[PDB]
């Protein structure tokens, strides 16, 4: 049938399966009728841009042990239907921003075994029915305030052999940990990585009063004291020296013209 | 915990600084158009109280004055501790030691601001000072991060600013008085102070990163590589390892090339050449005993100096170490100071003025044989050179009394002057040599005999033996120059029955000529004046033993004349017979200097002279200058005077040039043009005319003798000669023939006066006829010559003997004519008639062969007892009175 990859298995239902063949690149000639597609263990090391363009329908994609290291911004266009995607086991070090915004219908998306030193917001993009995310085996030395911000649905997310620096940075993402209690075998696994004081102490551990010293948000008292606290203070000193010197002036001419003769 | 920082709020300390300097100018200049717009004072007497405090008029001030000093220091050394740290972080108030240093000094800041601007005149110009801003700036931020737990190293840097006022600190404390030690210190601080607060700029924009780029652009630079960056941008090297790389970084680099290298470029020369300014030649001189030192002041330069030196430090005196200290204000130049370095172990210098007490204790005159001043002769204006000598001798007597000075006085009457210093102790020792009457004693000498101002003055430089082997007449010449004047005590076998018969022909024993007071030809405890080549075989004689006259009657005086009875003209000076007689032409203008000529006919009149054998005196030239002159030329006799110009062949044919005894040409503008070229002028065109003249045959051979200002002229005086630059005046054939004289070969006597004092009076005794202590007090008290009746005692007072020409073509003497032995000639003048002869007048020529038409003659001083001799040759002696 024209609809499955000459060098691919394919079965009735839109399942097809590229997996363990050596493809370079991505197979040619994608068709509407598949909706889950596997790539696995490959040598894809560079992914075009509207690469699985035709496939549009497609429901899950499969890129685990593929050897990625760059991917572009456009190369999931017009993916809309696709749910599942399996990036993990690569060399993924940079994501471009925009990249995933498409996804509108991602639900689990796979970063395992990358190099990802950073994810910023501006990433993912915009994942609302996203359900579940796996961070694990990654170089995420922080998570950059507001990532989360933009997944409502998240319940579910692995942390696990991540370079955590535990410090104020990652103060959101704790706060998901609290509202959503890691399993305790999962619990276990995740530590913070800095040697300072707070190795082999689990992110949950962590509350509110140890990090006080934090930041916190800009208030309305705060505003005005620190406004005010620059010319109340000069204007203090200045009347204290004034008031020093009138009253030192005062004493001594009280001295000098009181005791002329004596 | 640690990583405190998420997210920045550096707007908080920024907006704090900006509100407060900002509100603060707005109130003020609210007041201000507000009043536009409409006891004693106790606001003036707070405002006084906090003007003493911040200067350092009371003890409170310079408390709080070097408070502010030390806390400035604080303050910066705590903003490079910080500088370490991260830009922001958080740290807890009673938990460190840093931040409550630092609260206590900003606290102290802030004092101290409240009592400058209660102190400040006006309110708005001080609210702008970099003082004032920098307060605004620094303070704030330190309480609002002690409010809120939290550093963030922000405009901290303007700290360095804070170093600027450390000049008015300083001269506050009235530390800094000077002006170089201020400009000095103004340079440095500001330098430093600039370098610092661009440095901090720098290191605050690149470690925070410029904010529209997210602050993505952290170059994480230590504040001493923003120090070691800006540095090589201002030296205008630019390494290119460091730089900035924001765009803020790159725009203050921008901005502050243009007004920082010209910083640089400006300051740092003027602070090497500040710092640069020291006495090299300070310090004081240590007195080694046993060893004397003299100290030498005065003109000081070069080519003086170097004279002196190797005129005094002469291989041909005794092994005596006197050590030269010289004292003069100037700095002495390169040359000078590699002349001071060839002469290490001997002499020293030492940058002073004699005028100052300091500086002659620096020198140690208390403890000084001697003290030297030099004059300079070829000065514009020997009245200010005189009156320089004489404030220096009088600075030095005022210093010290007894001190010993041997002085040159370029006029007569300045030396009057002298004597009227009482401490002028000429007993014990002091000396003042008159160029000017040295000079012209040595002039009115050649004038009685030819040539024997030559040999007088080569007896008084240090020569040594040379030796040329060719036969020339410089050969004969060099075996007499370096015959010196010595002084030598007398031994015991010669004290005996009688000095005089056995001081006479023992001269062959000694191998030396000899010349309780001054002697001279003693004939009818003594120092033996002997004329040997050497001071090592002095030490030969003690150590073998086997209305007429004046008021003295030491000159001679005649009624005083009147100028127009003496003036005369070509008509009755041509009818006047005169020969054998003596010339003066003289050179004056209306506004020349004095020369004066008393000192050149007084030596002409001395009492050993009969009024027939006197010989006559004209001065022709000009009538003003004999004129001015005239006050002291009217009391003498036998002087006539032609005005006219000695450049006017008339005028010199009525005086009768041809058979005149001696003409001397005499200069008095040459201290006006101070051009090398132009001078002697006017005496050269003279000389020449004298011998381009002829006669019902050439004047050529007229005894002439010119004194001439530059020694570099004494080329032009005769043509069939070898003329040289490089050749020494006294090698010259003008000066060897007595026909050339300059001061210049007067400045040995200061060597030859220390050493032995007696000579200086031997010479006022050998020339200028005779200066006795009482005709020195009757012309310091009168300053004119009288006379008297005369006395047994003072016609007694001439048994004197003066020099004399002796022929030797006819007289007893011509069987010694060409007998071979000089040595015989004169043992004989000595046993037959009592007479001495220095040596031989010889002509040029006659050590050649070949005959020739010549007449110059040399002068030889003291031929060896084997020298051959020629008929035609002249003798001088010293003739006794009749
Ligand atoms: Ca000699
Ligand atoms: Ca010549
Ligand atoms: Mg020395």
């Amino acid at each position: 049938a024209p609809d499955c990859p000459e060098v691919c298995t394919c079965v009735p239902g839109g399942l097809a399966s590229c997996s363990a063949l050596s493809l370079p690149a991505v197979p040619p000639g994608l068709s509407l009728r598949l909706r889950a597609l596997l790539l696995d263990h490959n040598r894809v090391r560079a992914l075009p841009p509207g690469a699985f363009a035709g496939a549009g329908a497609l429901q899950r994609l499969d890129l685990r042990e593929n050897g990625l290291h760059s991917v572009h911004v456009r190369a999931f266009w017009g993916l809309g239907a696709l749910q599942l995607l399996d990036l993990s086991a690569n060399q993924l070090e940079a994501l471009a921003p925009g990249t995933f915004a498409p996804l509108r219908a991602l639900r689990n998306l796979s970063l395992a075994g990358n190099r990802l030193a950073r994810l910023e917001p501006a990433a993912l993009g915009a994942l609302p029915l996203l359900r579940s995310l796996s961070l694990q085996d990654n170089e995420l030395a922080a998570l950059a305030p507001g990532l989360l911000g933009r997944l409502p649905a998240l319940d579910a997310l692995h942390l696990r052999g991540n370079p955590w620096g535990c410090g104020c940075a990652l103060r959101p993402l704790c706060a998901w940990l609290r509202r959503h209690p890691l399993p305790a075998s999962e619990a276990e696994t995740v530590l913070c990585v800095w040697p300072g004081r707070l190795t082999l102490s689990p992110l949950t551990a962590f509350s509110d009063a140890a990090f006080s010293h934090c930041a916190q948000p800009l208030a309305l008292r705060d505003l005005a004291v620190v406004y005010t606290l620059g010319p109340a203070s000069f204007l203090v000193s200045l009347a204290s020296c004034l008031a020093l010197g009138s009253g030192l002036t005062a004493c001594r001419a009280r001295r000098r013209r009181l005791r002329t003769a004596a | 915990p640690c990583d405190s920082r998420g997210q920045r709020m550096w707007w908080a300390f920024l907006a704090s600084s900006m509100v407060t300097f900002f509100g603060g100018l707005f109130i003020i200049l609210l007041w201000r158009t507000l009043k536009y717009l409409w006891e004693v004072g106790w606001m003036t007497s707070v405002k006084d109280w906090a003007g003493v405090m911040i200067s350092a008029q009371t003890l409170t001030g310079r408390v709080l004055v070097v408070l502010v000093f030390a806390l400035s220091i604080g303050a910066l050394v705590i903003y490079f501790i910080d500088s370490s740290n991260p830009i922001e972080s958080c740290q807890n108030f009673y938990k460190d030691f840093t931040l409550q240093i630092d609260m206590a000094f900003n606290v102290f800041f802030l004092l101290y601001f409240g009592l400058r601007f209660i102190a400040a005149n006006d309110k708005l110009w001080f609210w702008l000072e970099v003082n004032s801003v920098v307060d605004f700036f620094t303070v704030p931020p330190v309480f609002v991060s002690v409010y809120l737990n939290r550093s963030w190293l922000g405009l901290r840097f303007l700290r360095a600013l804070r170093l600027i006022q450390f000049s008015e600190i300083l001269q506050f404390l009235n530390i800094l008085k000077t002006s170089n030690s201020i400009k000095l210190v103004n340079l440095l601080s500001i330098f430093i102070s600039t370098w610092l607060t661009a440095a901090g700029f720098i290191h605050l924009v690149e470690n925070s990163g410029d904010p529209w780029e997210n602050f993505q652009n952290n170059q994480a630079l230590t504040y001493w590589e923003c120090v070691y960056l800006l540095m090589v941008t201002m030296s205008t090297v630019g390494y290119g390892d460091v730089y900035a790389k924001t765009t803020l970084g790159r725009l203050f680099m921008v901005f502050f090339i243009l007004g920082g290298l010209a910083m640089f470029a400006s300051y740092v020369p003027e602070i090497i050449e500040l710092i640069g300014n020291r006495k090299k030649y300070g310090g004081s001189y240590s007195a080694v005993s046993g060893r004397k030192h003299i100290v030498v002041c005065g003109h000081i330069t070069l080519e003086s100096v170097s004279n002196f030196l190797k005129d005094f430090l002469h291989k041909d005196r005794d092994d005596v170490n006197v050590e030269i200290v010289f004292l003069h204000n100037i700095s002495p130049n390169l040359e000078l100071e590699a002349l001071f370095k060839r002469h290490f172990t001997q002499v020293e210098f030492y940058q002073g003025s004699v005028l100052n007490p300091h500086d002659l204790a620096r020198v140690k005159i208390e403890s000084a044989d001697a003290c030297l001043i030099l004059a300079n002769k070829y000065c514009a204006d020997p009245d200010a050179e005189d009156a320089s000598n004489i404030m220096r001798v009088i600075s030095i007597k005022n210093y010290h009394p007894k001190i010993r000075i041997i002085t040159q006085m370029l006029q007569y009457h300045n030396k009057a002057h002298l004597l009227n210093i009482p401490s002028w102790n000429w007993k014990e020792g002091d000396d003042a040599i008159c160029l000017a009457e040295l000079k012209l004693g040595f002039i009115a000498q050649s004038c009685l005999a030819q040539g024997l101002s030559t040999m007088l003055a080569n007896l008084f430089s240090m020569r040594s033996f040379i030796k040329i082997e060719e036969d020339t007449w410089q050969k004969y010449y060099l075996e007499g120059v370096s015959n010196e004047m010595y002084t030598e005590y007398l031994s015991s076998a010669f004290v005996g029955l009688s000095f005089p018969t056995v001081c006479e022909l023992c001269f062959v024993k000694l191998k030396l000529l000899m010349i309780s007071r001054i002697l001279i030809n003693p004939g009818n405890g003594t120092l033996g004046f002997f004329i040997a080549s050497d001071a090592k075989e002095v030490k030969r004689a003690f150590f073998y033993c086997k209305k007429k006259y004046d008021s003295t009657g030491m000159f001679h005086w005649c009624a005083p004349k009147e100028i127009e009875k003496v003036i005369l003209t070509r008509s009755e000076a041509a009818m006047t017979v005169l020969s054998g007689h003596v010339v003066v032409c003289i050179f004056g203008d209306v506004s020349s200097a004095l020369i004066g000529l008393r000192n050149l006919v007084m030596p002409l009149r001395a009492s050993n002279f009969h009024y027939h054998e006197l010989k006559h005196i004209v001065f022709v030239g000009s009538i003003e200058y004999l004129k001015r002159e005239w006050e002291t030329l009217h009391n003498f006799p036998k002087v006539s005077i032609l005005p006219g110009t000695p450049l006017s062949r008339a005028d010199l044919r009525a005086v009768n040039i041809n058979l005149c005894d001696m003409c001397v040409i005499l200069s008095a503008n040459q201290n006006n043009i101070d051009d090398t070229s132009l001078q002697d002028k006017e005496c050269i065109l003279a000389s020449l005319n004298i011998k381009s003249m002829q006669f019902d045959t050439t004047g050529v051979n007229i005894p002439i003798i010119t004194e001439l200002v530059n020694d570099t002229n004494v080329q032009f005086l005769d043509q069939d000669d070898d003329d040289d630059p490089d050749t020494e005046l006294y090698l010259t054939q003008p000066f060897a023939c007595g026909t050339a004289f300059a001061v210049s070969v007067l400045d040995s006597l200061m060597s030859a006066t220390y050493f032995n004092d007696n000579i200086l009076t031997l010479i006022r005794t050998l020339v200028t006829g005779g200066a006795t202590p009482e005709l020195e007090a009757l012309i310091a008290e009168e300053n004119a010559l009288r006379g008297g009746y005369s006395t047994p005692q003072t016609l007694a007072n001439r048994d004197r003997c003066r020099v004399a020409q002796l022929a030797l073509l006819d007289g007893p003497f011509a069987d010694l004519g060409d007998g071979g032995c000089y040595g015989d000639l004169f043992c004989k003048a000595l046993k037959t008639y009592n007479m001495l002869c220095f040596g031989i007048y010889r002509l040029r020529d006659a050590h050649l062969s070949t005959p020739s038409q010549c007449t110059k003659r040399y002068v030889i001083t003291n031929p060896p007892y084997e020298f051959e001799l020629v008929p035609t040759d002249l003798i001088f002696c010293l003739m006794q009175f009749d």
